[PDB]
């Protein structure tokens, strides 16, 4: 049977699918048992919220600090409690959480993200938030005025202690950079003082939020590259 | 005894596979199941909660 | 006659008693965005009216030494009306275009213009292996001189004419879309340009869509006459547009 | 029957968003309480107006079966043709994936797996630097052997051992295309165990770990009759492809790094990079 | 369904010519108005008598799919199996497709492109020249591995980075075919841009052009263990075919000589040739 | 399952159709859009009119001059206004066009080709004027009266501003060389005045023409080769 | 499952293909369409134009 | 449709040989007129009693397509890894069949042809002779190229016209099979031409002969990257093998020997050989 | 889509062919054909002349 | 899919009959025309008078 040869005869490509022969013929496998928790695909662990260690203050003797953002009895009228990039593969803050450690895996993403901030002041505590999202722009907001003209929500405290806050997927391309650039940035996301934290007699002065960050039901990823996070130099 | 499926391609185209050798473990990667649930992880409560309703 | 158009935008209607036809991009009409091509989630807003009308951009004066001008789009119309505020205040734009340029003279001049949108009209530095700032190429409404001669500043773009500041043969340049203004026949030319982009959307302030060319391949001519000069004026109106993803103002 | 025709798997692309207007009632699906341990499912279309948005995103290559669906270095090794210590003629390379730190960490995402394995061979040959290099040599050829546990291990180059009559062996030849072979699960559980914590004795005392279920064997590579007048050394890198693979119980990722390959020791890391403050985002 | 029998394509011949006699009417076909920025469709039928003629001639050859569907040289660089320099022994090229004359020049006729690419991978390796070259050396095995933006990038030839556990790699062997791959369409955008008139910063800052988006990622090559008494050099050209091309919004062709990688700069150039005067034939 | 490798195995050829595999399995490509203007040949570029700088008087100081034909007011009765050999892929004339660029990455071509000419004169201005190819022949026309024994079409001016020379498809072979030479001639182009340019007072004494070259619907080309206008003396 | 087409060649014949790889990007070039269309790029006019009747 | 069934051609065997009688008649099939330039269908049984005999001979291997369906050398030529003439390390060759003498002889019987042509290129190499000769060279690689008529043509083993984007090449390494091709009909005209009786001028003036119609283009090798410490010289031999072939107008076969490589020139030559005299036999 | 044709052999067997390549210029050589006719060179009078019948 | 290569392999025959890739895809040859004098075997050339030198008389 004449045959001949087409270039890439012989190569070993790392992502190939060939058939090859099996070095134990006819053995015999044990049963399959149908173990609690299969996992068919990485996105069901990138849709599970994480706590953000958004208080990364270059001063935290202690490392539980970094999951916790203050909050104060007596503050200005405006003030911001917290501000941050949108880069969930690049940023400080969002590197090691259980979102960003998947996308490190990959090059592109797009869909929605899900962030979700508790309270956990005091029960007798009350007060209002603004969390807002602006889009990618020239300038980041410097005062609630900019703030609230982009996408946002008013956040009330009371029997419900958590809120969610949707952003939006806002962009030119139908895919962004995990490796985020000028080009395809993401914007910014803040949280101002909306009326203040009141307490009443015999209660703590300061309070703490947290905030969990995860994948929406659109959100998705592409062309798998090898994690930078880890790395050896001698053979262990 | 050939097997034609469909190949990954928006909207906008088939191939054939033969298998040679007894062994299922020869086979090539079954990389074409798409089935997903998360609900597993992100939903393990044990009365189901309505999103619009208050969740307590 | 077909030699008589009129077209209505808004509350700003345009009418020319002699020209040509209307050329329409690559035959395609400016349209909104379908529901299974859009990315963004958010609901979109569709300021019609207020954005969709002609804005007069200045005038130049064709004297008999003129080489050409450029403009730069939508950076061009970037502090027109309500079209700037929606612009500044939105991280998404989309729309179309229809481009008008006027240029009238008597039965005694002679003249021919060439009139093309350039699409992704990307520019080389006037000295190789040297960058230059974003005010060379565009700074708003004002329009931009060719230059005969090859440009020797390294802080502006080259200008030499033949070339298009694009290293292409400037004859070349009608397969872009494109009118002729031909004094003896011809007093205006309309372009229609629909939205033309890798992606449904993107930011107007960081890309320029598309660039406007004009360029006298044959230079005014007259004699025993008291006009010195032809002015001539650009107009432009957006069509379809709509806008996304609001934020502060930039 | 000389068409089966396998119907289509059917592209499950990701859920649209779907037309949102003004709202004013008394729902509210931003609120929510975390204390249940329950994710929301709350969508953009529930908080600001959208429009209609068909997507064709699918999430095909995030598939635990892609995700693992790559051959990766485990173990690399060089032996000489000629010299004079025995014991450096020849590999022992007891089988484990924790040598090498990228492939273990991608394994160590899931606690329990099952799958077939791809194995693969990549060997390469270089003269040693002497005074006196002029030589003449025909190909060279190559033996692996796996030896599971229990099987008689051998001693030197030319030990008896090497006749195997039931353990499996490839021959290469150098020039060829890299060697290549299929594995079955050859578990005797159920399924492959990252991590075990526990002990060997039922007295809580022995060895501690994974290292107790480490029991698949050896490899052992030589080169057939090869004996240069001058050294040359040859070295052997091993590529692992699970197949089919099913996975169970997911754990998150590892932060700090490796620093024994039978153990979990490790030294503290701080969480993440820092700032100037909580409001700089320059 | 042993066959399926795809239907013909019909072969698209071009547009006969049909007999015409002499004519006297208003109809002017010949006069036109290229005001309208309309190609007149005149044919040689419509301005002098013409036999009636069959045309046999096809397209085909014309297509795009046809017209990009060759491969072509992108890249060559050169690597020594050993140096005193580490930076000499490997190659890390950024993937663009600038860096070649002619195959720029073919692109860069449309604006937007969308193709599957097929990457075909030619390596030789000479002997430098030296005082003394007797030696026996193996046949050497070469790695070829590729790293999406972002991951770890090896900063010497024996670095842990190359025991690649998800970047996809290739082993090859001299003396057999050349190494071959496909790859999809992996834009994060609707389609490949040539060209990008715009910044990287929303404030109309930093860098402009083509650069911006170009994010593809790198390509590394090493030997994989060879390392020789004497320096031995290689050499690997990387080659590029398009298939199932599409092609968008074409542009004029370029005329003045690049001069670099990552910018439209030129220099200015006369439009032709010139002659003796506007009526010298000869 | 027995085999015989034929001349050919292991050979790389730039011009060959083989499946291979995928080094990046199950990637999800991004959504098609339908962008506009797409082009599926190449022909209809070359379709496309493009100005003919036919002013090559090799004293041009300016470059824009080698689009412009001058025409003059008063002229002997029959004056040639200018000639060109039809050779579309190597005459300087048609060497850089929009349709010359097209064919010079092909060796073969064959059909009709498409000559506009646009009076760019004064309102008032008239004239008349006599264009005819030439087929091949031992010596190109030296006067009115051999040009127009050919194929000749004359030109008047009035409202209508263009006129179209179809210059037909006459040879002894299917095809031509784009390299053509003297077997494979095309013949010659020239234009004359027919009556002259006449012009009222208060007038410019002088005006001009330009020509645009395209194919028509039959026109094709053959034998892809590598283009020789541009080259590279080092890696960029 | 095969596909059989045919094969250029004026008026003077099949082959046939089956598809290995599970990703459509594998198949080979589909260098076979012949379709076209000018008049995007040649007439562009808002108003359809008769070649005889005159321009204006 | 799983087969198609081409239907027999039906062997065509050679006339048989019918049984005759004595005859006495009119008739004169033996006597004709060669005056009118048509030669005599007489057969043996029209002068002389013949038996009824069956033949199965056929004159398949006597068709044109199998005259003309072998491959033969057509060209062959040296080129040098290394030296110090830039010109003497490639090759440049203008294609075209009157080389070689007897392949041309082969042609020249038919003065039309139309076919389809299966090129195979075959490349060995040799170490030239030397004072020093140890050295070790891996296997080295080389690239054919082919240039249209009008394409750039390299001046230099490595210029930049050696990255093909649109001219088909070929790269081979040493120890495979040789590299092959197929090539369609590519001649301007409706078949090629072996004699051309004109000239190329209108005039009756400038080149004359076969020399007018050879425009095919030319073939350019080169050794990828190898460049030796030591010369080593390569041959290249390439072989045109015919297919799918028609032919025209039959012409006499060449008598005298050829002298020029690109015309008919000759020098006069005897008709044949001489013997003793009209009747010797011996 | 498969051929099968008989191949040479005096009176004393099956074939199988595809087509592998998108060219038919890629095919093998068709050698099988053994139509001829030899009339147009030895007898290209105008006039047919009968062998029996004298010439002129 | 497991295979063995015979004797004889990646050998060069000169009178073989392979299929083999195409250098210029889709390229589009010139109509045939039917000229007249087609020859379709050596025999029919055979079968042809010629003059045959009988006096070779070495004078
Ligand atoms: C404790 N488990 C051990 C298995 N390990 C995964 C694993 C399983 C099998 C292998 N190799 C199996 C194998 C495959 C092929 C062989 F020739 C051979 F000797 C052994 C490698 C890693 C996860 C942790
Ligand atoms: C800005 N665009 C970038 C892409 N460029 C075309 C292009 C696209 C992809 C490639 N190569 C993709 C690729 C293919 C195979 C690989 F192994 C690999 F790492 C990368 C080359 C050129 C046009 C301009
Ligand atoms: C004047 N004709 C020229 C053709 N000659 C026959 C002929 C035709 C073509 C060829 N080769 C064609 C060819 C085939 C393959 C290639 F790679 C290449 F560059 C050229 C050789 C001889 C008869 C006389």
């Amino acid at each position: 049977l004449p045959t001949m040869n087409t270039p890439g005869s012989t190569q070993f490509l790392t992502s190939d699918d060939f058939q090859s022969p099996c070095a134990l013929p006819q053995f015999d496998v044990t049963p399959s048992m149908n173990i609690p928790g299969e996992v068919k695909n990485l996105m069901e662990i990138a849709e599970v919220d994480s706590v953000v260690p958004v208080n990364n203050v270059q001063d935290t003797t202690d490392q539980m600090e970094m999951f916790r953002i203050p909050v104060t009895i007596n503050a200005p009228l405006q003030q911001q409690v917290f501000g941050l990039r949108l880069q969930p593969g690049l940023d400080s803050v969002f590197k090691h959480t259980l979102l960003g450690e998947i996308l490190n895996y990959y090059a592109h993403w797009s869909g929605s993200m899900k962030l979700t901030f508790v309270f956990c002041g005091s029960a007798m505590a009350t007060g209002k938030f603004l969390i807002a999202y602006s889009p990618p722009g020239a300038n980041p907001p410097k005062t609630r005025k900019d703030a609230m003209l982009g996408t946002h929500i008013i956040w009330d405290i009371g029997l419900q202690s958590s809120c969610v806050l949707c952003v939006p997927w806002i962009s030119q391309t139908h895919y962004r950079l995990v490796q985020q650039d000028e080009y395809t940035s993401a914007g910014y996301v803040t949280c101002w003082y909306q009326t203040g934290m009141i307490v009443p007699p015999g209660t703590p002065n300061s309070s703490s939020i947290m905030c969990f960050a995860s994948a929406c039901n659109d959100f998705s990823v592409r062309m798998l590259r090898d994690t930078p996070f880890i790395s050896q130099d001698n053979k262990l | 005894g050939a097997q034609v499926s469909t190949q990954k391609t928006a909207h906008e185209i088939h191939y054939t596979n033969i298998n040679y050798y007894k062994d299922a473990a020869s086979n090539s990667a079954n990389r074409q199941d798409f089935t997903q649930d998360p609900s597993k992880f992100t939903e393990p409560v044990k009365d189901v909660m309505i999103k619009s309703l208050p969740a307590l | 006659s077909d030699r008589v158009r009129s077209i209505t935008l808004g509350n700003s209607t345009i009418t020319t008693q002699e020209c040509a036809n209307v050329v329409v991009g690559y035959g395609r009409w400016p349209t909104y965005l379908r529901d299974d091509e859009a990315t963004a989630e958010d609901q979109p807003t569709q300021p019609d009216v207020a954005t969709c009308r002609f804005y007069t951009l200045d005038s130049i004066k064709w004297e008999k030494g003129s080489v050409g001008w450029w403009w730069k789009f939508p950076e061009a119309l970037s502090d027109m009306g309500l079209f700037g505020q929606n612009m500044q205040y939105h991280y998404l734009g989309r729309a179309g275009y229809t481009i008008h340029v006027q240029c009238n003279a008597s039965k005694f001049h002679q003249g021919c213009l060439l009139v093309v949108c350039v699409p992704e009209a990307e520019m080389g530095g006037a000295v190789v292996g040297q960058a230059f700032s974003a005010t060379a190429m565009a700074n708003g409404d004002k329009a931009y001189e060719f230059t005969s001669a090859t440009q020797s500043d390294q802080t502006k773009v080259q200008t030499a004419i033949h070339n298009a500041g694009m290293g292409v043969g400037v004859g070349n340049l009608t397969i872009y879309p494109h009118q002729w203004i031909n004094l003896r026949t011809n007093n205006s030319a309309t372009i229609v340009m629909p939205y033309i982009n890798s992606v449904p959307m993107d930011n107007m302030f960081r890309h320029y869509n598309f660039t406007l060319m004009v360029i006298p391949f044959v230079k005014l001519d007259y004699a025993d006459t008291a006009s010195t000069y032809v002015p001539i004026t650009v107009t432009v109106a957006p069509m379809c547009a709509e806008y996304n993803g609001l934020r502060l103002a930039q | 029957g000389d068409v089966e025709e396998a119907i289509e798997r059917a592209v499950v692309h990701v859920a649209d968003t779907m037309r949102s207007g003004p709202s004013n009632s008394a729902s509210v699906p931003a609120l929510t309480a975390v204390e249940t341990g329950h994710t929301s499912q709350v969508t953009p279309s529930d908080t600001m107006q959208t429009r209609h948005v068909k997507n064709y995103h699918s999430r095909s290559e995030s598939t635990v079966e892609n995700f693992l669906g790559r051959s990766a270095c485990v173990y690399m090794e060089e032996y000489k043709t000629t010299d004079n210590d025995v014991n450096k003629k020849f590999v022992a390379w007891p089988i484990n994936t924790k040598q090498m730190v990228q492939m273990r960490r991608k394994l160590e995402m899931f606690t329990y797996l099952r799958f077939d394995m791809e194995v693969t061979f990549v060997i390469t040959s270089r003269q040693d630097p002497g005074t006196t290099l002029a030589q003449d040599m025909p190909v060279l050829t190559h033996q692996i052997m796996y030896v599971p546990p229990g099987g008689p291990i051998p001693a030197k180059v030319d030990d008896y051992a090497w006749q195997t009559s039931t353990n499996p062996s490839i021959f290469w030849t150098e020039g060829n295309a890299p060697a290549r072979m299929s594995i079955p699960f050859i578990s005797i559980g159920n399924a492959y165990s990252n991590f075990y914590d526990g002990w060997s004795n039922f007295d809580q005392r022995g060895s501690y770990g994974y290292n107790t279920l480490n029991n698949l064997g050896h490899i052992y590579v030589r080169h057939v009759s090869g004996s240069s007048p001058h050294p040359i050394t040859s070295t052997i890198r091993v590529y692992f492809k699970p197949k089919h693979t099913r996975a169970w119980v997911p754990r998150p990722p590892r932060l700090c790094q490796y620093k024994k390959a039978f153990s979990v020791d490790f030294t503290p890391t701080p969480i993440t990079d820092t700032r100037k403050d909580i409001n700089t985002v320059t």
